[PDB]
């Protein structure tokens, strides 16, 4: 039936070489600040663009702000200006800077820097001091030596005959930090119409440099994305009725096995 | 014209036929700010590169501040066992080349 | 270790009382119980075997000549 | 095109990577089927159906 | 009791046994910097005293960081209690009091309201960032608070996981914390008794994620249960510090054999945790039975095909078991609090240890006069009532007993600040769940019932109809200031009532909150940051007051001084005719302020001390610093008054008699100013002459406190105004590349960059700036969105400078809605203000005067 997996740590990583190009490399969603599904949700209640992400029409309909009529609170002979508070403010505190904040959502705030280093080299050891780091600028009531302390004669480390780091240390951890699937080692099996390619493409930011109607493409895209993820509810109750199931069942249905090419024309003549 | 417009958004805020083509007037992210006209893309530790995007473009057009750090912060035998990779990496880019050349410059 | 042993441990820091293997009988806060049942106490009260009482501030007892315990009811549970 | 036509590679008609479009269209499909289905059943029938 | 609690090791009938037993309870505070680890430690604890309580696999449980906003943002908000019973390694159960306190720097406020009744300290230090900003911070506040410390490295995974430093270097690293933790404890504290390194037990390893937490003496008794003739103790005593095994002679030395052997650390307690790390990630299919069979860890083959972190966090559960280094490292060296009771004492009660009530508390016994001291108020979930969370520093507290509740202003003179109450209910908090209870002996963490109302921030709990001689502990200082200031109203004017409660009650949750009322109906909240004031607003319009609520652009408060004398010595007489004062103001001497501010200086010494600092450290003569009154707004504000009448002009029995109210004209003059009615900072206010009228019903009262105040604000005014912006102390914490990314956003905000420089063992920069506080509004994400994530910052409040312009100008012309330049912040930041607060459009050098 081709329903589950379980794959191995090689098998997994060498995958993950292959699909590298399809990739983006990423450890954190540090780089999605105010660029995921919920800031965009809050963005869309609101009724405001970030400036790389969609724009849709009003949820609710807009106060006009020449509509107020200047009370003593919102008096502009008042207000210090030094920065104007640009849409990013209002979209990261929606509670601080918004009157009537509606079906508003907060975002997840920093994450800790995941200081992965990538290795480059495969024939370096595991455990290796790579040049990206900082070096260590080196520089206590121990007991005295005299002492008769002596450990007996079983006593030795732990794990003192296992090697520290085999062959395939540094690939089991990257594949720690590696994108979904490729962190996973065992699962179900999706549909190719299921698995999008390119939805973490257009998901980061437009790469700098790019015309206006690519980047528009981006902006659509995400657009698109969002109002499937906010208009999605959950499927209803069925009770698993099979149309196949059925054919074959009658009398006028018979099974059999074919090159794809063949079915295709068959259908095309059938159709026509 | 940076300032005018900069004022001008402060008061702004204060005071049938089928297209195949979105207009370019949809275009979002037309800023004022430097800050966010260019914002300065990731550079992941110059090991970590864009999903698509060829890689030799990539290290080409990348800053270069990695490779200025490496180059300083290696040690001899860093370097040496680095430039070895990247002589092993350059003959398999050679040797690919050679395969994968163009008629109009084999025999 | 000895499941007796471990409940002692646990009265360190209680008001206990102690009979020796010659039967005077001391009363105080158990300081520190070693394995052996040895006992360091403080502000003890004893009862020798004619029943006279005795104070003391400190004492320590081999665990070897230590009859029983006495420990509170706060343990039982 | 804008992440393939990247570097060595110019502006040309050698990208072929159709899975989103597949995609697209097949989901656009999975709709509109029942209403297909139904219209010509409506047709094919003993008898029609208006109104 | 008998109420409903969730399944647990221990049993809440030997908690209470416990809780009456005071020698077997430590007061413990979990404290560090933003997510490094607090949250998830208690978790885990929590985890172990209850097998029910489990956290997800892929999702970490807290049982911490309740609320909704904390769920949802993911930073913890609000501290809370946690009360267990945890086994010591040697097997004995103790009582501990844990209070987790959030780790960002704006709520530092949670962490000093834990700190007043906690006893000691535990310091949460990640493995990879080190030493930060906030753990600076909370070092200093710990040691000066008088609070024993202890310190926990967590996170050491990442040493082995993200970083992969081969053994040696990852204890470098972790000694090089525990360097810089030293060097900071001894900067902030002459005493050198309080010196933490892991061969004492003042620092353990811990990795929260992993479940792992150990001490020498805890690695030590694992070695021993594997073979059983080592005294883990000695163990423990020989592993860390340059102590190098020589297996020969199986004997340690400090001398290292061969030049390439290793500490007996990385022999013993690194390596070994190296290989099983690697060996459970990388090597999971191939020998890792075989590795789990030699640490004699089996484990069921549903557990063994999770995935590699799940697989992770069990096998090392499996092998370490219990945290009981954690308990170790807490009995040994925090006290009982038997001992501790003295110091806290000392420090806290107005009374002082010499009073016979602060012998009575320092004695710490159940069976004597209630002496509760609240300093939380935790609101039920539907926000209607508050329960007063402190701690009991002397009897017991008896449900349904009544008690008399005395805020911060009571003094035994002044007894109007107390009202008698019922306690209704007594409860022992669990995170999640309270357990109810009859009474609380002394040395206990309680939440009360049915004492909230009569209290705002503070209070103190007693007994009525006797401790007549009672007074207040000291309300909370804080760790730094709240500056941001924003405006609140209401969306509807019907529902104004709605929104007063909903601020009487954010200022009863939130400790450092100041809500007020401006003059013109103005309402103020006053927070430290942004994210403060989100969460403010947040609680406030969804948990308190179901209303909707506009709120203002937010501002800072801005604070008034002089550069130069006043030129002419200015005076004023009372309404009567007589009393006449005749002051002059000057600036202080740098770092005077300082001083006074952090209590280097205290009124209450004798003068004879008094003088002698001020003689020998600042150049004064001896004569003017024995002629010291007053110290600004507060008994420690950064303005003096000094009185150089001569005792030749003025009868100095005279001037003492209307002393005291010259001194409360004084003090409420400098408290609200001239220019823009905010602070007076750094000034000098010298009485050069004080003619004082003969009968007491022709001086004091509503006579020398008016013309006082006018005296102080026209030689204010005469002296050379100048507004003073407070200034915030930003930390970045960037890649190696994004430096100048920093540099352009800070430069663009009037920043000034202090320092950058590398973390060692990590591949990332601290970049140390500073910002105004005024200009800071936004910078976060600012830095955060145009370096793409990669840059946070942290910042805080760290002193007041003068603003550039001048503000006293009427020369310059100001647009409504344009960013003035430099020259006239000033003056802009003056009349904005006084337009906020109400006041007259312009102040001139001759509104307070007695002549126009
Ligand atoms: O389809 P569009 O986005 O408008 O792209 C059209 C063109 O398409 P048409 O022939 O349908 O007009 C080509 O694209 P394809 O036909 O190959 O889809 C071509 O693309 P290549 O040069 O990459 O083959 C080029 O697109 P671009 O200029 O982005 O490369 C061009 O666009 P212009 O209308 O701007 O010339
Ligand atoms: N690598 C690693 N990460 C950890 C470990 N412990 C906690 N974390 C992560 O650190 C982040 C901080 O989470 P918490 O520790 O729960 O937060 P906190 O310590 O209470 O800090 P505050 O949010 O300010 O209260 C979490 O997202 C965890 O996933 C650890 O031992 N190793
Ligand atoms: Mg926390």
């Amino acid at each position: 039936t081709y329903q589950r997996w379980q794959f191995t740590l090689p098998m997994m990583s060498t995958l993950y070489r292959l699909a590298n190009q399809l990739l983006t490399d990423l450890v954190d969603d540090n780089y999605f600040y105010l660029f995921d599904l919920k800031a965009f949700f809050t963005s869309k209640a609101l009724n405001m663009a970030i400036p790389g992400g969609p724009k849709f029409e009003p949820l609710v309909r807009d106060i006009n702000l020449q509509d107020e009529d200047w009370n003593e609170f919102n008096d502009i002979n008042k207000i210090i200006i030094r920065q104007p508070i640009r849409t990013e403010y209002k979209i990261a505190f929606p509670y601080l800077y918004n009157n009537l904040p509606h079906h508003v959502h907060l975002t997840w705030y920093h994450t800790p820097n995941v200081v992965f280093i990538k290795t480059e080299d495969p024939d370096l050891p595991a455990f290796y001091f790579d040049p990206l780091i900082n070096p260590i600028s080196h520089r206590e009531p121990l007991p005295d030596d005299d002492e008769e302390f002596e450990l007996p004669e079983f006593v030795e480390p732990f794990l003192k005959d296992t090697p520290l780091y085999t062959d395939n240390t540094a690939n089991g951890i990257a594949l720690l930090w590696a994108p979904r699937p490729f962190n996973l080692r065992s699962g179900r099996t999706r549909r190719a119409l299921d698995i999008p390619l390119v939805k973490n493409w257009y998901r980061e930011h437009c790469p700098a440099g790019q015309p206006v109607k690519v980047r528009v493409s981006y902006q659509k895209l995400l657009k698109y994305y969002v109002l499937n993820a906010l208009k999605h509810r959950p499927p209803k109750a069925q009770k698993k009725r099979y149309l196949f199931r059925s054919f074959k069942a009658t009398k006028f249905f018979q099974s059999t096995k074919l090159d794809w090419v063949e079915v295709g024309l068959q259908v095309c003549r059938q159709g026509y | 014209k940076d300032k005018s417009k900069e004022l001008h958004a402060i008061k702004e805020r204060y005071l049938r036929k089928f297209v195949f083509e979105w207009d370019a007037s949809e275009d979002t992210s037309i800023d004022y700010n430097p800050l966010y006209k260019e914002r300065h893309q990731v550079q992941l530790l110059g090991r970590g590169f864009i999903a698509g995007i060829d890689l030799k473009q990539q290290k080409r057009e990348q800053s270069r501040f990695y490779g200025d750090l490496m180059e300083k912060r290696r040690t001899l035998e860093e370097k040496e066992q680095e430039e070895a990779r990247l002589r092993k990496l350059r003959k398999k880019e050679a040797k690919q080349r050679w395969d994968d050349r163009h008629w109009s410059q084999k025999k | 270790i000895g499941v007796p042993i471990k409940v002692l441990h646990e009265a360190e820091g209680h008001i206990v009382t102690c009979e020796t293997n010659t039967g005077e009988v001391y009363r105080g806060k158990l300081i520190e119980a070693e394995d052996n049942m040895n006992c360091q106490m403080s502000n003890i009260t004893v009862t020798y075997r004619d029943g006279r009482v005795a104070q003391l501030e400190q004492v320590y007892i081999r665990g070897s000549k230590i009859r029983f315990l006495i420990l509170p009811d706060m343990l039982k549970n | 095109y804008y992440r393939f036509n990247t570097g060595p590679v110019g502006k040309g008609p050698g990208c072929g990577f159709w899975a989103a479009g597949w995609r697209v269209w097949l989901f656009f499909m999975r709709g509109i089927t029942p209403l297909l289905e139904r219209w010509l059943g409506n047709l094919l029938a003993r008898q029609f159906e208006g109104r | 009791m008998e109420q409903t609690l969730p399944v647990t090791v221990y049993e809440m009938d030997f908690l209470a046994d416990l809780m009456d037993n005071s020698e077997l309870i430590r007061n413990v505070t979990l404290c560090g910097h933003l997510h490094h680890g607090k949250t998830c430690f208690v978790d885990c604890l929590i985890e172990q005293t209850h097998p029910e309580i489990r956290k997800r696999y892929d999702q970490d449980l807290c049982y911490t960081d309740i609320l909704f906003t904390e769920q949802e943002r993911g930073v913890g908000i609000k501290s809370t209690p946690v009360t267990v019973v945890l086994p010591d390694t040697k097997g004995k159960s103790y009582l501990f009091n844990i209070m987790d306190t959030p780790g960002h720097v704006n709520f530092s406020d949670e962490v000093t309201a834990g700190l007043r009744i906690s006893d000691g300290v535990v310091l949460f230090i990640d493995a990879a960032e080190g030493v930060m900003l906030n753990t600076e911070r909370l070092i200093k506040h710990a040691v000066q608070e008088r609070l024993a410390v202890t310190v926990c490295i967590n996170k050491i995974d990442r040493l082995i996981l993200e970083l992969k430093l081969p053994p040696t270097d990852a204890y470098y690293k972790l000694r090089h914390i525990v360097d810089e933790v030293n060097g900071l404890i001894s900067m902030y504290s002459t005493d050198e008794n309080l010196i933490l390194s892991p061969l004492l037990g003042n620092v353990c390893f811990s990795s929260s994620q992993y479940s792992i937490c150990f001490t020498l003496g805890s690695f030590a008794k694992i070695y021993a249960d594997t073979f059983g003739d080592i005294n883990y103790q000695e163990f423990a005593k020989r592993l860390w510090g340059d102590i190098y095994f020589n297996p020969k002679t199986r004997k340690f030395t400090k001398k290292a054999p061969t030049s390439s052997s290793q500490r007996s650390f990385v022999e013993f307690i690194l390596e070994p945790l190296y290989k099983i790390l690697a060996q459970v990630v990388g090597d999971v299919d191939t020998s890792l039975p075989r590795t789990l069979d030699e640490l004699g860890i089996h484990l069921t083959k549903e557990e063994l095909k999770l995935n590699i972190r799940p697989l992770l966090r069990l096998v090392c559960k499996k092998f370490f078991g219990e945290f009981t280094g954690f308990v170790d490292m807490c009995v040994q060296h925090i006290p009982s609090p038997k001992v501790g009771a003295k110091p806290k004492i000392e420090h806290t009660y107005t009374g002082g240890v010499d009073s016979d009530l602060g012998e009575a508390m320092s004695d710490c016994d159940p069976d004597g006069p209630l002496m509760c001291h609240t300093t939380k108020m935790y609101s039920t979930d539907d926000g209607v009532q508050f329960h007063a969370f402190g701690r009991v520093l002397s009897g017991t507290i008896h449900a349904g007993q009544p008690v008399k509740v005395l805020g911060e202003n009571y003094t035994l003179e002044d007894e109007e600040d107390s009202q008698i109450c019922t306690v209704g209910r007594l409860w022992i908090s669990v995170a999640r769940y309270h357990i109810e209870v009859n009474r609380v002996p002394a040395g206990n963490w309680v939440l009360i019932e049915g004492v909230d109302q009569p209290i705002v921030k503070t209070a103190t709990i007693t007994e009525p109809r006797g401790n007549e001689e009672a007074q207040i502990f000291r309300p909370l200082k804080f760790n730094t200031t709240s500056v941001i200031k924003i405006a609140v109203e209401p969306v509807n004017p019907s529902e104004l009532p709605k929104m007063l409660d909903g601020l009487r009650k954010v200022n009863k949750s939130y400790p450092s909150l100041t809500t007020k009322v401006e003059e013109s109906g103005e309402h103020v909240i006053l927070g430290t940051g942004e994210l403060y004031l989100d969460c403010v607003m947040h609680d406030l319009r969804k948990m308190y007051s179901e209303i909707d609520i506009k709120v203002a652009d937010p501002v800072v408060t801005f604070c008034e001084t002089v550069v130069e004398t006043s030129s002419l010595k200015c005076f004023a007489e009372t309404p009567n005719k007589k009393n006449k004062i005749t002051m002059i103001a000057e600036p202080l001497e740098k770092g005077l302020a300082e001083d006074i501010e952090n209590e280097v200086v205290q009124i209450t010494w004798n003068r004879k001390k008094l003088g002698e600092f001020f003689q020998t450290k600042y150049d004064w003569d001896l004569l003017a610093a024995r002629s010291i009154w007053a110290f600004g707004p507060d008994a420690t504000g950064p303005n003096i008054l000094v009185d150089d009448t001569l005792p030749s002009e003025v009868d100095k029995a005279l001037l003492g008699s209307v002393k005291d109210s010259i001194v409360q004209g004084f003090q409420w003059g400098t408290r609200e100013g001239p220019l823009c009615d905010e602070l007076i900072r750094n000034v000098k206010f010298k009485i050069l002459d004080a003619v004082v009228a003969q009968e007491p019903l022709h001086r004091g009262g509503g006579q020398i406190i008016p013309t006082a105040r006018r005296v102080v604000y026209s030689a204010f005014l005469m002296a050379t105004p100048r507004l003073m912006e407070p200034y915030y102390f930003v930390e970045v914490q960037a890649p190696a590349d994004c430096v100048s990314a920093v540099y352009t956003v800070l430069a663009r905000r009037r920043g000034h960059v202090t320092q950058d420089a590398p973390i060692p063992g990590s591949p990332l920069y601290t970049i140390k700036a500073f910002i105004p506080a005024i200009d800071s509004f936004g910078f976060e994400t600012d830095l955060r969105t145009h370096t793409q994530g990669q840059a946070f910052s942290l910042s805080v409040f760290h002193h007041w400078q003068i603003v550039p312009g001048d503000p006293l100008d009427k020369s310059i012309v100001i647009r409504p809605l344009e960013p003035q330049p430099a020259p006239h912040l000033a003056r802009e930041f003056m009349i904005k203000t006084r337009r906020r607060k109400g006041l007259s459009e312009d102040v001139s050098i001759s509104k307070f005067f007695d002549d126009p």
